């Protein structure tokens, strides 16, 4: 074990692995203060997105904003857009 | 003077040829993957390319020139041994935690890590050949092999067996076996060097597969995709060699790596064993081994399987009536010295023989000789050297002084010429002749071979000359006479150093070329030949064995032979000498602790009221003045009543002394007899006790080889059962007897014998640790003695003397026994084999005992292999299978000593011996033949070595690989 | 033991498991490059972006000039700026 665990050290020791385990613990960390408990309705959104996607120019960029679906999209776009900000 | 800057460094190179040599000595840091210093460059791996003044060049075969800037650190040199790597990993599939090779010590593992490589550029590519695994040792896997040469180099230029080649010319290059044939069915003669000298598991020993590692022994079926798994999965390289490194860092706690000297020969090669827990997984060679470096035989490499044989002795053996009955260690000894004292009061002390074993140890002969002299209170003490060598050690005697070989192997290995007189040096000392035959084949060293039966050595001589049984010494005597009266012989070293020469001249006057021609067949022309190049030649190493000295003037020829080296003056010099090579394991050893009946320990003579005087002291007890029966002279007087006891340890007495129809007789009529051994040998079903015996490796000791290097032992097993070691068991013995014995391990046996042997003085175990040796004499300083009569001979007057001696002309049994059968050994096999029978690899291949006929005799006898013959002489007869070939000439035939029944060449052997020494003359015995059946199963299977076909060649042949258009240097990937 | 561990491997040895596996481990390696420690401040924002955007009920225009959106597009150009070292 003496040699083993000498062996594990040092592999690890390198500058590499020490910022993987850091930043592993600072991942938790930076996930507590995220309020994932409001995220239910984006994320059911976001879902829904993701499932028309599925379903396969300048003159149609024009044509396909201000329409129904599309305005929700939008202005909920900057909706999150106002809420950044101090 | 050569001044070097080696990375801006400047410095100053002291011996080293190559730059990689300097390098290595500097400790800077280059990648060798195909150099071992024991094989030399190769240039095959491509991966020491440094920078020789801006020119990238292999630093292995680079010669280091004064005022050269070599570099191994510029980027432009680090990528170019990486693009070497990458042929080696396409060639080498890495998969280390689920191999047997990753044991800290690959090559190819330690070699990935030290360039901190992650990635592999060539993918590993499967070799469109399937694994080689036909012989019972050893296997191939073609495609872990990275073509490095190594076992190519090691098979070629350092066994000189020249069975493996690689086929560079081939799509896809592989090492092949004789013209690409099975390894099973090849020309490999099972040595072990190209599984030693392997850098990863390409070459490999069968007994490491699946047991090394703690997953290889998953089955391929399911080991195969958790490789291909990993492989995938794989970030880099050295992330799965970490977790590699920890699983072979937890190897350790299986298996185990003990230091030890061969059992079998004399060569006295010391290597590794490596056990997990009673499983012999390999024997792993070292550099440092004094006497063979990485070098073995099938014998020491392989030959191991008999210390776990389920017929191991456990319990000894007490006769009940017509059976052996198990009974307990104290009844055994209680029983022994019971009986030892009943024969000591009412017949004497001289009715009780006792014989050392030259398979144990130095401690172990001490002891046996200690318990007949000090307890017991006779001279009667012998060895099987009395068989062997001591006409040789009678004729060193009588010339030179001292019981042993003149120097060490590396002697030989230097000398200009080596005449080899009756030796089949190949095959009885494997490794000592890898060095004759590597100086023969690349350093042009002079081979002179007389013998009778064409052997490895005499294919492989320079000058082979072939004369009649016995007649060894009318020849000697007449390269002699020309020498000296040509002029040629060496009269300053004759002059200040040597006795006796004017009666020398005089005992020479008979031995003129036509005398010598008329008596030994070989012609006065050829006679000149032999005479002009043992003269011209600077340094001599005559080396004789038992063709010499199992004959009636075998003490005599051996003195000719050493009588030949003074008039040529090769005596104290590096590359000359005489050499009678030693026999068993440790027969030097034997003999130099006093298991003879006329010397005690370190060769002091017991008749010496000095000596004796010494010993009293010392032990407490008075020594018998008078000397003690010869091993051969024991069963003489057993018959006439005289011997009434015999303990022998270790020695197959009732098959090899001679005439063992008369032996086996005087063992029925032997009061007391008990055997100590190993197994239940042919002479312990004569024994009425039987004690089990430890082998080496169930035992520590020291062991003297050919070289009067002595070695020390480490225990590799514990004793298997209620087996002990020999010197446990012979204590013990003496302590039933009263002696009071004390020791605890053999090193204190050892001190006490150091003190009173002045040729072992010095001798130590601290001296003597791990792969340390000691050459006798070793003065009380530690000071050894690697080559002997460097300053002075041991006489009184410094001088060594001529001794004259005359032709005994070997006995004739009748014009009625017209086959001379000749006999002696085979490579894989020691003596009727109670050893080697256990190894099941080397039973494959030699089965059985064979008789070898020529093919004119066999032409004339209607014999094919095969055909059982029935040789019948004087004293008894043999049933044995025929096989021809050229080896024997017209009605001389050979018959090894690999049988213990039926074929027994001893039942042939007659009980005449030396003149002066008591050695049995088994060079000089007649029979008739009888055909007895026609058909039979050949008695030399199709794998047997004998039946292969060698590839000679200088080397690897790299030059061939350079040759092929896929071939770019590393170096060259410049732009 | 021996049978069990034959049909994991068997079953495993396929290159979609390898992939799994070998894209985990690399994973890590990716998340010990990015530095979470100054994501406090940017999680925060997107948390109050999150609060606002489920709040909810020519207009891109009127929108983007709004105190809220300046700090959070200026914010966004300034995280594209970032994006253009060596
Ligand atoms: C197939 C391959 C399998 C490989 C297994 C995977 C490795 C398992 C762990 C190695 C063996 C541990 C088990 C072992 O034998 O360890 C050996 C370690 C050293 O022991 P020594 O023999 O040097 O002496 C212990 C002294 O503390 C008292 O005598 O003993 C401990 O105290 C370990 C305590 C827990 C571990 C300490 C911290 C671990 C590292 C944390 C920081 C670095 C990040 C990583
Ligand atoms: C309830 C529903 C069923 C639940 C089944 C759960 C199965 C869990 C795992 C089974 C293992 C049990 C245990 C088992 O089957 O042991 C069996 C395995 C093979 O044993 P054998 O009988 O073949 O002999 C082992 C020889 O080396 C010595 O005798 O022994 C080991 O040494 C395994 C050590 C860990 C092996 C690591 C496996 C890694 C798999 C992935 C490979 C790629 C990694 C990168
Ligand atoms: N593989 C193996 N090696 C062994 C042993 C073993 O059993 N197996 N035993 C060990 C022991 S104890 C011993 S002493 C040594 C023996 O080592 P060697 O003496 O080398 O061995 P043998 O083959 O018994 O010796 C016989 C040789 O002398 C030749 N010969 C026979 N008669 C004459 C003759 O009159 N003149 C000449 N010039 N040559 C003759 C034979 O053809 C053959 O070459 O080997 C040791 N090494
Ligand atoms: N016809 C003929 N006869 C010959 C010869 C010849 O060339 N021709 N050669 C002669 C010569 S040179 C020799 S030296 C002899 C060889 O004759 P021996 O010296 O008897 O030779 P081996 O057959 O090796 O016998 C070795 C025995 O020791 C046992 N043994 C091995 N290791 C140990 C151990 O550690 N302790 C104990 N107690 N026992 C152990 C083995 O099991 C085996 O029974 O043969 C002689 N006989
Ligand atoms: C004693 C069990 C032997 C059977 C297991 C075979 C696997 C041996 C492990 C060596 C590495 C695997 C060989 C290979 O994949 O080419
Ligand atoms: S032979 Fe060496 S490099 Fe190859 S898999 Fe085994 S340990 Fe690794
Ligand atoms: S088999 Fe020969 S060429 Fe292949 S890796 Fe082993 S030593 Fe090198
Ligand atoms: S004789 Fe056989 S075991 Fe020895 S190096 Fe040659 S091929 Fe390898
Ligand atoms: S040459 Fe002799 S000592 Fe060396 S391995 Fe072979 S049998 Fe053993
Ligand atoms: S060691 Fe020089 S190329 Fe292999
Ligand atoms: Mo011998
Ligand atoms: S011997």
């Amino acid at each position: 074990g003496d040699k083993v665990l000498d062996i594990l050290v040092k592999k690890a020791d390198t500058e590499e692995t020490a910022n993987t385990l850091k930043n592993l613990l600072l991942l938790f960390g930076t996930l507590g203060m995220l309020d994932v408990k409001q995220l239910e309705p984006l994320i059911l959104k976001v879902n829904a997105g993701v499932a028309s996607a599925v379903e396969q120019g300048y003159f149609d960029i024009i044509r396909s904003l201000k329409d129904p679906e599309i305005n929700k999209s939008i202005t909920l776009l900057f909706s999150f857009l106002k809420g950044m900000g101090q | 003077k050569k001044t070097i800057t080696i990375n801006g460094v400047e410095m100053e190179a002291s011996e080293e040829q190559t730059v990689l040599q300097l390098l290595n000595n500097s400790s800077i840091e280059v990648p060798q993957v195909c150099y071992h210093p024991s094989l030399g460059p190769i240039e095959t791996c491509d991966t020491c390319i440094v920078s020789i003044n801006g020119e990238l060049k292999r630093s292995c075969s680079a010669e280091l020139k004064d005022g050269d800037v070599i570099d191994t650190l510029s980027p432009d040199v680090k990528k170019a041994q990486v693009i070497g790597m990458d042929k080696i990993l396409y060639n080498h599939e890495l998969y280390c935690t689920v191999c047997d090779y990753n044991n800290g010590g690959c090559e190819i593992h330690n070699t990935v890590k030290e360039m901190k490589i992650n990635h592999q550029s060539i993918p590993f590519d499967h070799k469109p050949y399937h694994k080689d695994e036909s012989h019972p040792f050893y296997r191939y896997d073609p495609d872990q092999c990275i073509l490095c040469g190594r076992c190519v180099e090691a098979c070629q230029d350092v066994q000189v067996t020249e069975t493996l080649t690689i086929d560079w010319e081939r799509k896809r290059p592989r090492v092949i076996w004789d013209n690409d044939v099975p390894i099973n069915e090849s020309s490999c003669v099972s040595c072990g060097h190209c599984s030693t000298v392997c850098p990863c598991n390409a070459m490999m020993e069968k007994g490491m597969e699946g047991e090394a590692g703690y997953l290889t022994g998953i089955n391929n079926e399911t080991l195969r995709p958790m490789i291909e798994i990993t492989k995938g999965v794989e970030t880099g390289y050295g992330s799965i060699l970490a977790i590699s490194d920890m699983e072979s860092a937890m190897r350790d706690e299986r298996i185990k790596k003990t230091k030890t000297v061969c059992t079998y020969c004399g060569v006295g090669c010391s290597f590794d064993v490596w056990t997990k827990g009673r499983d012999i997984l390999k024997v792993e060679p070292q550099e440092e081994a004094p006497a063979n470096g990485i070098s073995t035989c099938v014998k020491g490499k392989f030959g191991w399987d008999f210390v776990n044989s389920e017929e191991r002795l456990t319990k000894p053996l007490i006769r009940e009536g017509d059976h052996f009955r198990e009974a307990e260690w104290e009844e055994a000894l209680l029983l022994i010295a019971s009986k030892f004292t009943e024969l000591k009061e009412a017949f004497g002390p001289d009715s009780l023989a006792f014989i050392t074993s030259s398979k144990c140890t130095n401690e172990e002969s001490y002891l046996m000789q200690k318990l007949a002299r000090g307890v017991i209170g006779t001279n009667n003490v012998d060895n099987c050297s009395r068989y062997c060598q001591s006409p040789a050690t009678a004729g060193l005697f009588r010339t030179v002084g001292y019981g042993g070989d003149s120097g060490s192997i590396t002697d030989i290995a230097q000398a200009d010429l080596v005449l080899i007189i009756g030796s089949n040096t190949s095959e009885s000392h494997p490794v000592l002749s890898t060095r004759i035959k590597r100086a023969h084949k690349l350093r042009g060293q002079k081979v002179i071979v007389a013998d009778i039966r064409k052997h490895e050595m005499a294919e492989r001589s320079d000058l082979f000359v072939q004369p009649r049984a016995g007649s060894d010494i009318v020849w000697l005597n007449a390269i002699a006479k020309y020498l000296i009266e040509n002029g040629k012989a060496d009269e300053r070293f004759l002059r200040e150093r040597v006795n006796g020469r004017d009666e020398y001249v005089k005992s020479l006057a008979p031995y003129t070329l036509e005398y010598a021609e008329e008596k030994t067949g070989i012609d006065q022309e050829t006679l000149i030949q032999m005479a002009e190049m043992i003269g011209q030649a600077d340094s001599v190493c005559a080396l004789w064995a038992m063709g010499v000295t199992q004959h009636i003037g075998g003490s005599d020829t051996s003195t000719a032979i050493s009588n030949l080296l003074l008039v040529t003056g090769n005596y104290g010099k590096p590359g000359a000498g005489s050499y009678p090579l030693r026999g068993h394991n440790n027969v030097q050893g034997a003999s130099d602790f006093g298991s003879m009946p006329d010397r005690l320990p370190g060769y002091e003579k017991v008749t010496d009221e000095q000596v004796r005087q010494k010993y009293e002291r010392v032990w407490g007890v008075p020594l018998p003045k008078e000397p003690g029966m010869t091993n051969h002279e024991m069963i003489e007087k057993i018959h006439s009543g005289q011997l009434k006891a015999m303990y022998v340890k270790g020695e197959e007495m009732g098959l090899v002394d001679s005439n063992i129809n008369h032996v086996h007789a005087a063992y029925e009529k032997l009061d007391f007899f008990v055997v100590q051994d190993i197994f239940l040998s042919r002479t312990a079903e004569f024994a009425d006790v039987v004690l089990p015996a430890s082998p080496s490796l169930e035992k520590e000791g020291t062991f003297t080889n050919t070289e009067r290097r002595i070695q020390r032992l480490y225990q590799v097993f514990e004793p298997l059962g209620e087996s002990k070691p020999d010197w446990q068991i012979i204590m013990e013995v003496a302590n039933k007897l009263g002696a009071g014995w004390l020791y605890e391990h053999p090193a204190d046996i050892m001190e006490e014998a150091a003190k009173l042997s002045p040729i072992y003085a010095g001798v130590t175990y601290e001296r003597l640790e791990g792969y340390n040796s000691l050459q006798w004499p070793v003065n009380a300083d530690g000071k050894d003695s690697p080559l002997l009569f460097t300053e002075r001979f041991p006489f009184p007057d410094g001088k060594a003397i001529l001794y004259p001696v005359q032709w005994t002309e070997p006995k004739e049994f009748g014009e009625e026994y017209d086959i001379h059968v000749n006999n002696g050994r085979l490579l894989e096999h020691f003596h009727e084999g109670n050893l080697t029978y256990k190894s099941k690899g080397i039973s494959e291949k030699t089965p059985e005992v064979f008789l070898e006929i020529s093919p004119e005799l066999a032409a004339e006898r209607g014999i094919q292999d095969g055909t059982l013959v029935r040789l019948t002489s004087p004293f008894g007869n043999v049933k044995v299978k025929c096989l021809i070939t050229d080896r024997v000439k017209g009605k001389e035939v050979y018959l090894p000593m690999n049988d213990s029944g039926e074929a027994a060449i001893n039942l042939l052997t007659g009980s005449h011996a030396d003149k002066d020494t008591d050695t049995p003359a088994y060079k000089e015995t007649s029979a008739k033949m009888e055909i007895l059946k026609h058909d039979g199963i050949s008695p030399l299977p199709k794998i047997n070595h004998r039946n292969g076909n060698p590839q000679p060649q200088i080397g690897v042949q790299v030059h061939k690989k350079w040759a092929r258009k896929d071939y770019i240097f590393p170096g060259d990937a410049v732009k | 033991g021996d049978k069990v561990l034959d049909i994991l491997v068997k079953k495993a040895d396929t290159e979609e498991t390898a992939n799994t596996l070998k894209n985990l481990l690399l994973l890590f390696g990716t998340l010990g490059m990015l530095d979470v420690k100054q994501l406090e401040p940017l999680i925060l924002k997107v948390n109050a972006g999150v609060a606002s955007a489920v709040e909810q009920k020519f207009d891109i225009i009127r929108s983007l000039k709004d105190p809220e959106i300046n700090k959070s597009i200026t914010l966004l150009f300034s995280f594209l700026k970032g994006m253009g070292q060596d």
